[PDB]
RNA sequence: CCUCUGGCAUGUUGGAACAAUGUAGGUAAGGGAAGUCGGCAAGCCGGAUCCGUAACUUCGGGAUAAGGAUUGGCUCUAAGGGCUGGGUCGGUCGCGGCCGGCGCCUAGCAGCCGACUUAGAACUGGUGCGGACCAGGGGAAUCCGACUGUUUAAUUAAAACA
RNA sequence: UACCUGGUUGAUCCUGCCAGUAGCAUAUGCUUGUCUCAAAGAUUAAGCCAUGCAUGUCUAAGUACGCACGGCCGGUACAGUGAAACUGCGAAUGGCUCAUUAAAUCAGUUAUGGUUCCUUUGGUCGCCACUUGGAUAACUGUGGUAAUUCUAGAGCUAAUACAUGCCGACGGGCGCUGACCCCCUUCGCGGGGGGGAUGCGUGCAUUUAUCAGUGGUGACUCUAGAUAACCUCGGGCCGAUCGCACGCCCCCCGUGGCGGCGACGACCAUUCGAACGUCUGCCCUAUCAACUUUCGAUGGUAGUCGCCGUGCCUACCAUGGUGACCACGGGUGACGGGGAAUCAGGGUUCGAUUCCGGAGAGGGAGCCUGAGAAACGGCUACCACAUCCAAGGAAGGCAGCAGGCGCGCA
RNA sequence: AUAUUAAAGUUGCUGCAGUUAAAAAGCUCGUAGUUGGAUCUUGGGAGCGGGCGUCCCCGCCGCCUCUCGGCGGGGCCCGAAGCGUUUACUUUGAAAAAAUUAGAGUGUUCAAAGCAGGCCCGAGCCGCCUGGAUACCGCAGCUAGGAAUAAUGGAAUAGGACC
RNA sequence: AGAAGACGGUCGAACUUGACUAUCUAGAGGAAGUAAAAGUCGUAACAAGGUUUCCGUAGGUGAACCUGCGGAAGGAUCAUU
């Protein structure tokens, strides 16, 4: 078939190797998942020794971890902004190993307004009015005070992801691979990271 | 080879099984199990060629299918079950009982015992483990995945598990001035106390081990296996006590229970 | 910049540098907290990598790739190859009818981390075998010596 | 080949027909030089990029040898350049200067400009794409004269002369 | 036994060969009373194959309403044989042959801390459940085709086949959340201590991220644990399962509990392995001296695929990699080895051939199932041979065992 | 008949030739290759054992370490470590499929084979006594001893130790 | 739940068409070699072989050969005052 084996090419010498017997199915490959993005299309594929193999086709969602502020919500993976094997695959929307994805802050906006007890993604009066006041309208006093108070210098976010939020998209590096496992499962940009791919974006942009 | 091996070419077949070369092609070839194919007496062999208790193949078959033997206290009636080192194979109809205790040529010596005795047997810890939950393991030599053992045993020891009831009963802990059998290579089914151990990081760990009556000789760690605490065992021994003779001194004791005793 | 001289970053993995709110500036003062291991065999772990604040996934001591097996010794011979240098390998091969031997040299490439500076060529060089690393290669240098004839 | 500037009235005439013969163009089923003194005539080939290139040889050539593949439209990617900018802190003098101290991008980074090419990729069309124009048919051998050159204005361009 | 004789000369001593001498296989000639063993289509043609046989299988314990037998008993399904057919497993072993294949296979050596593993053994296995849904095979009955181990339509009918899916379980236990409530102190904000309804989770496995460093090793990014979530969604998983023999006892009468096997599964260890890797080793050849490389050559970075580790493949970079210590190319009357023949000591030649390992089923290629094949006594194509056809179509592979043809000294 | 080994010291490592029998480059340089002079701890010392002393034999003078572990101060010397400067070399050990070979035992009637056999016993024993050895297994890889031979190092525009 | 089907991808037999390479062969004519043999021409060589032979290199000749130049002793002089 289309097959994983060394005996094909040639050896360190740079001579010809022969072919001292047929192709083996083990000494095998397969042709590449190449996900999109898109709502969920997955096939299964039998494999070596039984076992299954959850080949994503499409996918739409992840389970990104912001990792710095420890919360890792499902989200939408949006799209795909780089990718540093080749620029087809972001052209193309393929999702992979390593692929910089954008994904929506909303989960991870929830989540800090619920922790944090302050708001996230600046505005002049319509989230922060009704909903955050709802939020916050302490009864108790004294026990949830003291403990939101003690989530002190603390809260001060990075100013990029700030910024990210207050757009809404976040950038987030895929940690799965998607064509093996099914899923999407990466992680948030933070900092230096962030910093180099925001770059490197810039550059692309021109 | 497109899969496994269902077969065993006698000649192929293990030298201490002692199987002649015109009878058959074929050995037996143990049934997979708790011992590694080359290091096995075939429940057929231990019979039909080691007790000439069955005359065939058919005839083992047939005392094996009445229920009648109980490898390490169980019933199995498959014919090629892999009984091995420190095993029983109780018999029952008769009482006999035996252990499979190598002999100082490395044989499986047919070795008799009594009903108590029968119950315990001896065991190589391979690995302790923790699993899920915080609960530690052993692996015995023989695949008896134990869990919770005495929080000291640690890999070498050997054990005394009950059988029965499963589960350990007091043990020895592999140090100098214990008794060591070797159960591989050449020194296989020799006894001495230990003496020294030598520890190679990557490689593997030579033993050395002085016998009873003066002889010294080493081994890599693997092969041995402890039973007891100095001189004196924690189980019986075949007659000859895994003492290895010359071929010259063997010779001579063969020339003196000749013609004088009788 | 410096470090990360490629399309994608380049990080240690095993460390999450990014856990961050209190004084004293930015970051401490050794401000990416290395990861490294030793190697075992009484090889001893350079002060470039555990100082050192370079990458790569390939060094037997800081990043993933277990030393195990064979251990020997060759002489630096090329460095060309991108962290990786050949080395040779020479040995006196026995043919019996004749009662004597025959020089006979196999060259290994081999992968030589950047915790090694200072290595010139001519320069004996300790390598213990990992699993495979590149079509050919699967020794990585563990420890260098130099001293064979010219300077310190 | 088509166009503007400028220039003309189709080259000493017009009209109506659309026969044969012609002159100048084209196209032809099946065969493919059977035609003929003789492939004469016409046809094939043709650009570019990428491969690939024999005998022979005066070792320079032969050579665009031969023989192959690709070529459009569309939407993208990558690769190739210039200019200018830090002397920031402190002092003092009139955003600018002068002095002293740091800095000293000495791996450079930042902003502002501007031709044009080359490679790669997606998609797309009734496989069409060097769409007209332009633009080698090759091969094996023999004879003659080395070659480039010259020659009978008006029947001989050659192997003749040089 | 570490053995030499004949032959150049008119004769001599030599170099030197030829010729004899002794083994060992293959053939062949002549010949052959007895007996124990015993090779045998390798060499030529991995040439072609008439016929037949060479892989199937049922226990007390997976589904029996064939009506094919019979029970002993009726009527409470079932009782005992049981072809059939669905179900499961096996068909990857064995057997053959040596075409290929020259650091390849192969041997010793190690690694898998870079992976898969049917089984075997041992661990794990907290409102349809007094047990649910519909489907089909045999059996029945109409057929169609010239012809095949072709099959369609109609009737039914079971399952451990295929599906669906609950009681358990403690409004209770532990993480977060916390309507709130209570005690002390304080001028009071505040500070400290407690308790606490209502919510969400309320994990073995999966995928990702963070934290900490029970048991381990020359050796962790190991095991184990904690937090955050995710479900590789019906085609992640066990979650929670059918069958057989005895037949027992309830502070109690119609119920509720009970031992002994079978079979089944997700995970972990074991075993049988497999697979890749490490080191060192192979015959002739220079009338093979340079080879490899944008069609992977050697490295790097990030992926892709794969059971996993690697140019395995893709992108982007770097310009490496092998060579007189013989690369690279060519040949082999070349499968590797254990081993065999000779032999004083060295050696030389052989090794198709009963063990081990490889490779192949005319040739090439592709795949289905399956734990395991790139299977050939499995398919799908093509090429080469060839077989019936009612000429539309249909079928085929002895390098299994016999046997045939051919080739051939064999 | 032919293949092949010994004969063939007519392929030569052991082990041949090269004045004239076949045979040494016309000559010199020359890189790989191969081959390379001498040189560093020794006599002695002290005992057990053999033929007051002499001549032959046998354990000792692996060093340092205590920076490390222990079989409010310590000893005692073992695990670790400056591992043997870094190999070759040699010896021992460990690992090595079986069959074949070599080779123990054993009257297959003998033998080539085979792996068995043998007894007590009137059988009353209702059996018993034994085998199914060892050797070898290039090279490479692994272990510990030895340190002559041969390489290979270190202190020379200076460096070893020292509350 | 899902059959036939098609877009593209992929592995890729197979056929055509080159191309290079190994083995095998037909060939007028040419030119060698060996062998038979009861030929023909001469006599080169071995004796100072009747011109020492021989080597290298040139040219020539029916043929062996001859001649030129520089070598050789394997010479017909180890020696010449
Ligand atoms: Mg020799
Ligand atoms: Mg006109
Ligand atoms: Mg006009
Ligand atoms: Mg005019
Ligand atoms: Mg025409
Ligand atoms: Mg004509
Ligand atoms: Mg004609
Ligand atoms: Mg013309
Ligand atoms: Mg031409
Ligand atoms: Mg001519
Ligand atoms: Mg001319
Ligand atoms: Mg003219
Ligand atoms: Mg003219
Ligand atoms: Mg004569
Ligand atoms: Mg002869
Ligand atoms: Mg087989
Ligand atoms: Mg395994
Ligand atoms: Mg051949
Ligand atoms: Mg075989
Ligand atoms: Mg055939
Ligand atoms: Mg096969
Ligand atoms: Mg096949
Ligand atoms: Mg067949
Ligand atoms: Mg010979
Ligand atoms: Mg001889
Ligand atoms: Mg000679
Ligand atoms: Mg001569
Ligand atoms: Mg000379
Ligand atoms: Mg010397
Ligand atoms: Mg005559
Ligand atoms: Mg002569």
């Amino acid at each position: 078939g289309i097959s994983r084996d060394n005996w094909h090419k040639r050896r360190k010498t740079g001579g010809k190797r022969k072919p001292y017997h047929k192709k083996r199915k083990y000494e095998l490959g397969r042709p590449a998942a190449n996900t999109k993005i898109g709502p969920r299309r997955i096939h299964t594929v039998r494999v070596r020794g039984g076992n299954k193999k959850y080949r994503a086709l499409r996918l739409d969602v992840g389970n990104f971890s912001w990792g710095s502020e420890c919360c890792t919500r499902k989200t939408r993976i949006i799209d795909v902004v780089y990718n540093a094997s080749n620029n087809e695959l972001v052209r193309t929307k393929t999702l992979v190993k390593n692929c910089i994805v954008l994904i929506d802050s909303t989960p991870y906006r929830q989540w800090y307004e619920s922790h944090y007890a302050l708001p996230l993604g600046r505005k002049k009066g319509a989230k922060l009015t009704p909903e955050e006041e709802e939020i916050l309208n302490k009864k108790r006093s004294k026990k949830i005070q003291k403990k939101y108070d003690e989530r002190k210098k603390n809260a001060k976010i990075s100013s990029l992801l700030e910024e990210q939020f207050q757009q809404g998209k976040l950038l987030a590096c895929i940690a799965s691979r998607p064509g093996q496992c099914g899923r999407a499962d990466g992680y948030v940009l933070e900092g230096k990271e962030l910093e180099f791919y925001l770059r490197k974006i810039k550059a692309r942009k021109g | 080879a497109r899969g496994p091996k269902k077969h065993l070419k006698r000649v192929a077949a293990p030298k201490h099984w002692m199987l002649d070369k015109l009878t058959g092609v074929f050995a037996p070839r143990p049934s997979t199990g708790p011992h590694k194919l080359r290091e096995c007496l075939p429940l057929i062999i231990f019979l039909r060629n080691k007790l000439k208790y069955a005359l065939t193949g058919d005839e083992v078959k047939k005392i094996c299918m009445q229920r009648f033997i109980k490898i390490d206290g169980k019933v199995r009636a498959d014919i090629t079950y892999p009984a091995g080192f420190m095993d029983v194979i109780s018999i029952d109809k008769t009482g006999e009982n035996f252990r499979l205790i190598y002999d100082t040529k490395g044989r499986f010596a047919v070795h008799r015992i009594t009903p108590e005795e029968a119950k315990y047997k001896l065991c190589k810890v391979r690995k302790i483990f923790v699993g899920t939950k915080g609960i530690p393991h052993l692996v015995t030599h023989d695949a008896r995945t134990i869990r919770y053992p005495d929080p000291l045993i640690k890999m070498n020891d050997t054990i005394q598990i009950d059988l029965e009831t499963g589960k350990i009963t007091d043990f020895i802990k592999f140090d100098t001035g214990n008794l060591c059998m070797v159960t591989g290579g050449a020194n296989l089914g020799r006894i001495g106390v230990i003496t020294n151990r030598e520890r190679h990081p990557g490689s593997f760990d030579v033993v050395h081990v002085k016998d009873a009556n003066g002889n010294s000789f080493a081994t890599r760690l693997s092969n041995i296996f402890v039973i007891g605490k100095g001189n004196k065992p924690w189980i019986s021994l075949p007659r000859g006590k895994g003492i290895r003779l010359t071929i010259a001194e063997e010779r001579d004791k063969r020339l003196a229970a000749k013609q004088s005793s009788g | 910049a410096d470090i990360q001289t490629e399309r994608a970053y380049q990080k240690q993995p095993t460390i999450f540098q990014n856990k961050k709110r209190v004084l004293l500036g930015e970051t401490g003062k050794e401000k990416l907290p290395r990861y490294y291991k030793n190697i075992g065999l009484g090889f001893k772990t350079p002060k470039e990598a555990i100082e050192g604040t370079y990458i790569d996934k390939k060094c037997p001591f800081t990043g993933n790739v277990s030393i195990r097996g064979r251990i020997l010794s060759g002489v630096v011979t090329k460095m060309k190859m991108q962290r990786t240098i050949v080395i040779r390998r020479d040995y006196l091969h026995y043919i019996r009818k004749y009662n004597r031997f025959e020089k006979r040299h196999k060259n290994m490439s081999v992968h030589l981390s950047p915790c090694f500076r200072d290595v010139q060529i001519g320069d004996i060089v300790t390598v213990g075998e990992c699993r495979p690393l590149s079509k050919t290669v699967r020794f990585n240098v563990l420890k260098v010596t130099k001293a064979a004839g010219t300077k310190k």
